């Protein structure tokens, strides 16, 4: 569709395809991307792939926009023109796409696989629209990251209440606890379906899991799990709502008598109500949770 | 004539069909507002079948006594009984001869509006005894058939084929199915459609059609079955998949009590309910309209054409209008001379087979009908089939008959009134051969100018004013004259029907051969007029009428058309007087033809020539498939000696049954004005250049509608489809001559909004770049010499 | 232009109430489709208000359908 | 460049054989599709077929020829009543079992046209407002 | 004049490029968003009206005061409405009467 570049905030019509958020990216920025990283396949409204019988160039300075399609160097019709080229990605809305260098923090961002911990140093101290790509970005790495997990199978039931497990050989095998939940299959002949939402946890003796179910189904052998996925959503919202210092309180109306409890953090109160958004920070059990609740007494 | 009916009145009182209150209705004559009337006339059948009875004994007291004599209508009363013997010459006995060839040919259309024969489904022919229980495997009725004429068509001299395979021309197809019209009315409909058969293909058996059984024709056999075979070829496996043994046979039994159609089966295990959206509203147009001064309380041009929405049961209400065909008995002696003189109509073009590589189809892209909808469009089969085993199919269907599902299709489109509309899609092993068989003479038809059909004839360039000068082709008191045919395409007899296919065949005396022909009659008929329609995952028998999605729709309702123009001259020139007919050349006319269609058995083409000469000399005709414009003698139409509306009447009450109400029908005194409405285009008298011209105007209405309402969401966008205004304007442009000046402001509307949306366009292409097109030829679209050039004869 | 325009309201208004899958209740889509019909084939602007308040009556009475606060705060 | 727009017209009327070469192929592997699908749908529907009753009916047959008509109404084991109202219900098929065709056949389930269930006690002359007609019982022959 | 020729021979094509590429991009997006297009549509069309039934129901659908069922036209017909609070019976209740 048409969008916004992430970076400048211009009309644009591209993304980069080998990105894993697929980000709409002006003409400028586009090229200033694509010519210096690794990344070397943009989509447009259609991907820009090599339009041959059979042919498979993505990289954009091979391809020429020929004929009615996108044709690499020698499929073209005879006529060019030139994609990538004249220091822009053809694109639409290419004369009005105009950028700025954050165009070295981005491809910092782009590349980065989240291993080190500077990547996060420069994903938070960055500029706005970059601190809301650089979460989704790694949103979507932490999400990507489950595919090279191992699937499990059952070995049998001696007991009902503790599974029996065994991973699959090759590949690692997730930590135990209440954070990771798994899908099952059945895939024998004969119904390759989930079978319920399952959880494990291991057991002290020998080995064993002392599993939990949504449902009641049990596992004819064959019966298996696999971690469960999950898309990530736009970054639709800022993380911050921009703020607005009110003169006076604005939809909020305090209290009579509001407790002899919580007459002490009147002010902060006030100074909630005057401002749009507000900040509490103190020490452990020094009265932050209760001072929201003081909050609800007020208004 | 419902204005002057005091005998048929008193003929329905006097026989107890009604009640003499009967006739306080408002349209108790109507057959689909007041289908009760029906039933009324029904309760003359019986009083018309002993007519019949006493006219074979009376004849056979001819035969016994010699006595030769010319039976006709007016010599038998009521009960039955003869009393004038005035013309009757007496022979040696044993050897005499009535001659009844005009007494069971007017009485024809009788027999089937008053169910003469609705006796003969009782046992032992009485109408209190109970219903002959048939046996439900019996198919084959040639031995009724043959009782049943030799009782009541006993006399009737010329020889009767129970099954049309054997009929020696189309002018014996015609009388025999006929007959068989009349006499299937008596037999289970169960006994009809295919004749299916099991056969085994590498040893599974399937259940395949190997004949067919129809109403009109008969039993119809297969040439070629082969009952062991080991694979099947794409060809036989197309016809395998398009013809309904295998889907009728495989499905859930039906009990359809929404309709009164005969319903076969349930394809599916549930019952679909399709429904018609609205349309979609461009309000950029709308508001640019009222902000110009459209729409106002009071104005005369107004929205009237809509997107009507549909519920679920629209497709099996609209369906159930096949409820307004009925079997029709024709006069087979007047039938058999108009169709003399149609075919005279379509002497000037050339037709027969062509081959598979000179078929030309339009658009590829449309849907194959049922069932091969499921896996491509037409082009899918256009494509995996080689000319080699097209024309395999093509000659497979002249010794074969291949019966085919049509589905219903629900029309999205815009509309006057909110009754749903309804297309046929026809199967492509039926519409491939249909062109295969008639597109040369299709085509020969659409390139012809100055004819009575007027078929491939544009309006634009001078082609409207060209039709209308050809249509007032040296009449001598010229009236314009133009008709309606109601339930047009669902009320159509299947004799007609019949009659419109024989002669689009008769271009194929080199080609084929007679059985050649007969086979794709047959193959007509089981594909397009008797056929199983898919109705919401449901088949259906259709009763019969012309569907519209067959190849040649248009063009066999022209021949129609032509049929019944010529039937509403003859029956008024033979109901005329005859001692009060001044010219003796027309008094001559009239005895020859009442020679020739009654005392006549060979065709005299002298006289089919001179009738031909004086229909086109008097009742000049212009015929678009149901539309007609007439510009016949004035003086001749009321001395009775041309068709006029009431002649119109009367031809489509007794052999359409429908009532044609002439509020629909419009004449035109004046010339100069052009006919009222024909194509939905009103005709104006303009002077263009220097000469005066007929030119063709819309409704505004329709203009409008058409701006406002689109059927899609991206229509509504405006700058996309600048060439859909462009196109509304070139339709509106002649709106500017009308001396209406809210008429004349459309296309000027058009014009500032095809030009406000290159202005935003324009706009919108500089905003998403900064520069603008180098070339743009768009500023002669608001420009009116695109359109005044569109309307002039130079191309 | 009222008449004229009530008549563009009622199509509008299908429109969405074909969008909300109110054509999945067939009860409920024939009382639309008839109000529709009725109100474009109408030359009386009262006869169309009244069909048209029994019309929108079913866009209102679909809670979680549309957000009316939301789509009145527009205007 | 008189050996030169030759190279022009090599390269042009190459593309063009080379395109009307896939499309006449494409056009192989898509023909190959729809002839699996055809056979399928057949071979589907022979296995539908209530063999024993069908057979019964075509030896009956003296040609072995019988009307298609007359096939699912001699036949067919399961039949569908669409029935637009309570009065047509009434006539047709009021009960558990009813008669049609010359048989007996029993209900199995009623639906709406929405496709919901409908229990027999709901159809009644008070309770007819209230559904969604038309109604589409199927029954099985007994 | 054979190089400027070829050029405005590419630069045609640039611009048949150009045109069916934003025709194909708007017509897909507009689908994309016609369900909140037509509503807000649907609501200045209404607002443009400015009946005093509809702009009653309006309102009281603001509140919260929607029917329950189709709205009748008949007569004697019964009209099934859910109201939220003692301020939308106050204002619409008068008695035994309710206006709506
Ligand atoms: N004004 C007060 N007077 C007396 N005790 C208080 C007051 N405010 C908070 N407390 C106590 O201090 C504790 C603070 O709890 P909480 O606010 O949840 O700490 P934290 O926010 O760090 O978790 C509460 O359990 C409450 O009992
Ligand atoms: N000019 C005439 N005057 C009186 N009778 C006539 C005349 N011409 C013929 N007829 C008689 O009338 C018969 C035909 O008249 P028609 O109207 O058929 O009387 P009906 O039907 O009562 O026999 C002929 O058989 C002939 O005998
Ligand atoms: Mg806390
Ligand atoms: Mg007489
Ligand atoms: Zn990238
Ligand atoms: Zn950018
Ligand atoms: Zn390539
Ligand atoms: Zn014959
Ligand atoms: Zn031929």
């Amino acid at each position: 569709a048409v969008g916004a570049c992430v970076l400048c905030n211009s009309q644009t019509s591209l993304r980069c395809g080998a990105c894993i958020r697929r980000p709409f990216l002006c003409c400028k920025c586009c090229y200033d991307h694509v010519i210096s990283t690794s990344h070397k396949l943009v989509l447009s409204v259609n991907p820009y792939v090599c339009n041959a019988p059979g042919c498979d160039v993505t990289d954009v300075t091979q391809l020429y926009l020929g004929g009615m399609s996108y044709y690499c160097k020698s499929h073209k019709p005879p006529i060019s023109f030139p994609l990538c080229a004249n220091g822009q990605v053809f694109g639409l809305y290419k004369n009005t796409c105009v950028g700025s260098d954050n165009v070295t923090d981005f491809n910092a961002i782009a590349t980065c696989d989240w291993t080190n911990a500077g990547d996060y140093i420069l994903a938070n101290t960055c500029t706005e629209r970059l601190k809301l790509f650089a979460a989704e970005t790694l949103k979507a790495t932490e999400e990507t990251f489950k595919l090279s997990y191992g699937i499990a199978t059952v070995r049998e039931v001696l007991s009902d209440r503790e599974l029996h497990l065994s991973w699959e050989v090759g590949k690692p095998r997730p930590p135990l606890n209440r954070n990771y939940v798994f899908t099952g299959y059945r895939v024998t002949k004969n119904s390759k379906v989930q079978i319920g939402e399952y959880t494990f946890e291991k057991g002290d003796y020998g080995d064993a899991v002392v599993y939990r179910g949504t449902t009641t189904y049990k596992l004819n052998v064959g019966d298996y799990f696999v971690l469960t996925s999950h898309t990530v959503m736009p970054l639709s919202a800022p993380t911050l709502v921009p703020q607005e210092h009110y003169v006076r309180i604005t939809g909020l109306y305090p209290t009579l008598n509001i407790s002899d409890e919580f007459s002490s953090n009147v002010a902060n109160y006030q100074k909630v109500g005057m401002q749009k958004y507000s900040t509490l920070q103190g020490p452990p059990g020094t009265g932050k949770s209760h001072f929201a609740i003081g909050l609800a007494l007020y208004y | 004539d419902e204005g002057n009916c005091d005998t048929l009145k008193e003929i329905l009182v006097t026989y107890n069909c009604c009640d003499d209150d009967y006739f306080n209705k408002k349209d108790w004559y109507d057959f689909v507002e007041n289908p009760d009337i029906l039933r009324v006339y029904a309760n003359l059948g019986e009083r018309v079948r002993q007519a019949l009875l006493k006219t074979v004994q009376f004849c056979d007291a001819m035969r016994n006594a010699g006595i030769v004599g010319v039976l006709t209508l007016d010599n038998q009363d009521l009960n039955g009984n003869w009393y004038d013997f005035g013309d009757f010459i007496q022979t040696t006995p044993g050897s005499g001869v009535p001659v009844v060839d005009s007494y069971y040919s007017l009485l024809m259309p009788i027999l089937t509006l008053t169910r003469a024969l609705t006796a003969e489904s009782h046992v032992d022919t009485d109408l209190t005894k109970p219903y002959i229980k048939w046996d439900l495997l019996k198919y084959d009725f040639t031995e009724e058939r043959l009782k049943l004429f030799d009782r009541y068509f006993k006399y009737w001299d010329q020889t009767y084929h129970p099954n049309c395979v054997n009929c020696l021309d189309d002018r014996c197809i015609l009388h025999c199915a006929n007959f068989n019209v009349l006499f299937s009315t008596v037999f289970p409909p169960t006994s009809f459609g295919p004749l299916v058969r099991k056969i085994f293909v590498d040893g599974v058996p399937f259940v395949v059609s190997t004949g067919y059984h129809f109403r009109e024709l008969g039993v119809v056999h297969n040439q070629d079955v082969n009952l062991h075979s080991s694979r099947l070829s794409f060809k036989e496996l197309l016809v395998y998949a398009a013809d309904p043994a295998m889907h009728a046979a495989s499905g859930n039994l039906l009990l359809d009590k929404r309709t009164t159609c005969f319903s076969v089966a349930a394809l599916t295990n549930n019952v679909a309910f399709q429904t018609v959206k609205p349309g979609n509203f461009n309000k950029d147009f709308y508001d640019f309209a009222v902000s110009k001064g459209f729409f106002k309380e009071g104005s005369s041009v107004e929205l009237k054409h809509f997107f009507f929405a549909q519920d679920g049961n629209a497709a099996i209400s609209d369906y159930d209008y096949y409820r307004y065909n009925l079997p029709t008995m024709c006069d087979i002696r007047q039938l058999l001379f108009v169709v003399e003189v149609v075919d005279k109509y379509f002497d000037c073009y050339d037709g027969g087979c062509i081959n598979a590589n000179q078929v030309i189809v339009n658009n590829l892209d449309k849907s194959a009908g049922f069932p091969f909808n499921k896996w491509g469009k037409a082009r899918l089969y256009y494509d995996s089939m080689s000319y080699e085993d097209q024309d395999a199919l093509f000659a497979y269907t002249k010794r074969n008959v291949i019966p085919t599902i049509t589905q219903m299709n629900l029309k999205y489109a815009i509309s006057a009134k909110n009754r749903a509309r309804t297309v046929a899609g026809v199967s492509i092993c039926s519409t491939m051969t249909n062109r295969q068989f008639h597109q040369k003479l299709l085509k020969s038809i659409a390139a012809t100018r100055g004819a009575t059909v007027v078929i491939g004839t544009s309006k634009f360039y001078g082609g409207w004013h060209n039709m209308l000068k050809t249509v007032y082709s040296d009449v001598e008191n010229p009236h314009l004259m133009g008709w309606d045919y109601p339930k047009c395409d669902r009320a159509m007899p299947n004799m007609l029907r019949i009659m419109a296919s024989l002669v689009l065949a008769r271009k194929h005396t080199t080609c084929c051969s007679l059985s050649h022909r007969f086979y794709r009659l047959a193959n007509e008929c089981a594909q397009v007029l008797s056929e199983m329609v898919m109705c919401g995952g449901s088949l259906y028998v259709k009763p019969g009428g012309t569907s519209s999605g067959d190849a040649t729709t248009a063009y066999a309702n022209s021949v129609f058309n032509i049929c019944q123009a010529v039937t509403a001259n003859v029956n008024a020139l033979l109901s005329t007087d005859g001692n009060k007919i001044a010219d003796k050349y027309v008094r001559n006319l009239q005895h020859r033809l009442y020679e020739c269609l009654y005392r006549n058995r060979d065709v005299d083409t002298d006289f089919v020539n001179e009738f031909y000469a004086y229909l086109r000399k008097h009742f000049s005709m212009m015929i678009l498939s149901d539309d007609a414009v007439v510009c016949f003698n004035s003086t001749y139409a009321s001395q009775g000696l041309v068709a006029s509306i009431k002649n119109f009447k009367s031809v489509l009450y007794y052999q359409n049954n429908v009532f044609m109400s002439e509020a629909k029908c419009w004449t035109e005194t004046d010339l100069t004005k052009g006919p009222h409405e024909f194509c939905s285009q009103h005709t104006m008298l303009v002077k263009q250049g220097d000469d005066y011209v007929y030119l063709p105007y819309p409704d505004p209405s329709r203009i409008l509608g058409a701006g406002c309402f689109v059927d899609d969401i991206v229509k509504t966008d405006g700058t996309l489809m600048i060439e859909r205004f462009v196109s509304l304007a070139i339709d509106a442009y002649p709106l500017t001559k009308h001396p209406n000046q809210e008429y004349a402001d459309v296309f000027h509307l058009y014009l500032q909004y095809i030009r406000k949306l290159h202005d935003e366009l324009t706009g919108h292409m500089l905003d998403m770049y900064s520069v603008m097109l180098t070339n743009d030829n768009t500023s002669r679209y608001w420009e009116p010499e695109f359109y005044e050039a569109m309307y002039t004869p130079h191309t | 232009s009222k008449m004229s325009d009530v008549k563009c309201t009622s199509v509008v208004l299908l429109s969405v109430l074909q969008q909300l899958r109110v054509e999945s209740s067939s009860k409920l889509w024939a009382q639309c489709v008839q109000l529709h019909n009725d109100i474009l084939l109408a030359k009386d602007t009262t006869e169309a208000f009244e069909k048209m308040v029994s019309l929108l009556s079913v866009l209102l009475s679909m809670q979680g359908a549309v957000d009316i606060n939301k789509l009145c705060e527009e205007m | 460049d008189r050996d030169a727009a030759m190279q022009r017209k090599l390269e042009k009327m190459a593309d063009q054989a080379m395109t009307q070469m896939y499309k006449q192929a494409r056009s192989e592997d898509k023909r190959a599709k729809v002839t699996s699908a055809m056979q399928t749908m057949l071979f589907t529907m022979l296995r539908k077929l209530d063999n024993d009753a069908l057979n019964n009916i075509i030896n009956n047959a003296r040609d072995g020829c019988v009307p298609l008509n007359i096939i699912p109404l001699t036949t067919a084991a399961k039949l569908m009543v669409v029935i637009p109202d309570y009065n047509t219900y009434k006539n047709t098929c009021d009960g558990t079992t009813f008669t049609y065709a010359s048989a007996l056949w029993e209900i199995q389930q009623v639906v709406d046209a929405d496709s919901k269930i409908v229990q027999l006690s709901e159809i009644s002359m008070d309770n007819s407002p209230n559904l969604a007609w038309p109604l589409i019982v199927t029954a099985l022959r007994a």
